[PDB]
């Protein structure tokens, strides 16, 4: 059976105008997920950047309520012409990133992941 | 595990932070700032660490807004407050 997660947030700099919009979307088959994240960044209110990552691997249940992920595919598109990053593509490669579930429901759920060494967020289910 | 354990739960404040003193001054403020523009959130989780703050609002609706915030210096409940309450009323 088949969940899927999609949720967005914005993230800003206290010392800085430097901001994200990120879009995300998990897709989850049983022990696989795949997730796709757009990162939009604005520098001054201006459209700056953008990033596509698309990730895929094992989501591995350890206890009722805390989960890690093992990536195996990680991949980035950017804009060809050239900051804060949520993560880094070598700590998801490498490691096994936790995720704490603290709220459980059937259009929602409220979970605490690994982006900026530590982040809670709202996913909404369908 | 190393996320912030609970430290407040109100009507439909939660925060996690290791620093206690610190969460019972933010909910508080939050409770009265919502109240006092008329708001209310099915639900409203928060996060304190280091460097970031992050939060969900959870609208009556079911539709969330989420945030994050990075910040040099550690800041204190009031300007939390004020800048969780800004984003949620927008």
């Amino acid at each position: 059976p088949v969940h899927f997660y999609e949720t967005s947030y914005k993230y800003q700099a206290a010392d800085s105008t430097y901001m994200h919009d990120v879009a995300i979307n998990v897709s989850i088959k049983g022990n696989h997920f795949t997730s796709d994240i757009i990162i939009r960044e604005l520098v001054k209110s201006e459209n700056k950047n953008y990033y596509n990552v698309i990730g895929h691997g094992d989501i591995i249940q350890k206890n009722t309520h805390q989960y890690y992920l093992n990536f195996d595919n990680i991949d980035v598109y950017t804009g060809t012409n050239k900051y804060k990053e949520p993560t880094s593509i070598s700590s998801l490669i490498n490691k096994s990133n936790n995720i704490r579930v603290v709220y459980l429901s059937e259009e929602y759920v409220v979970v605490e992941f690994f982006f900026y060494d530590g982040q809670i967020i709202t996913l909404h289910r369908y | 595990d190393d996320y912030p354990s609970l430290s407040f739960q109100q009507d439909y404040v939660y925060i996690f932070s290791s620093d206690f003193q610190l969460s019972e001054e933010l909910g508080v403020a939050l409770i009265n700032a919502l109240s006092a523009k008329e708001i209310v959130p099915e639900r409203l989780y928060v996060m304190l660490n280091d460097k970031t703050i992050s939060f969900s609002f959870i609208s009556k609706n079911k539709k969330s807004k989420n945030r994050v915030l990075s910040t040099e210096k550690k800041l204190n409940y009031k300007h939390i407050s004020e800048y969780i309450v800004n984003e949620i009323e927008y």
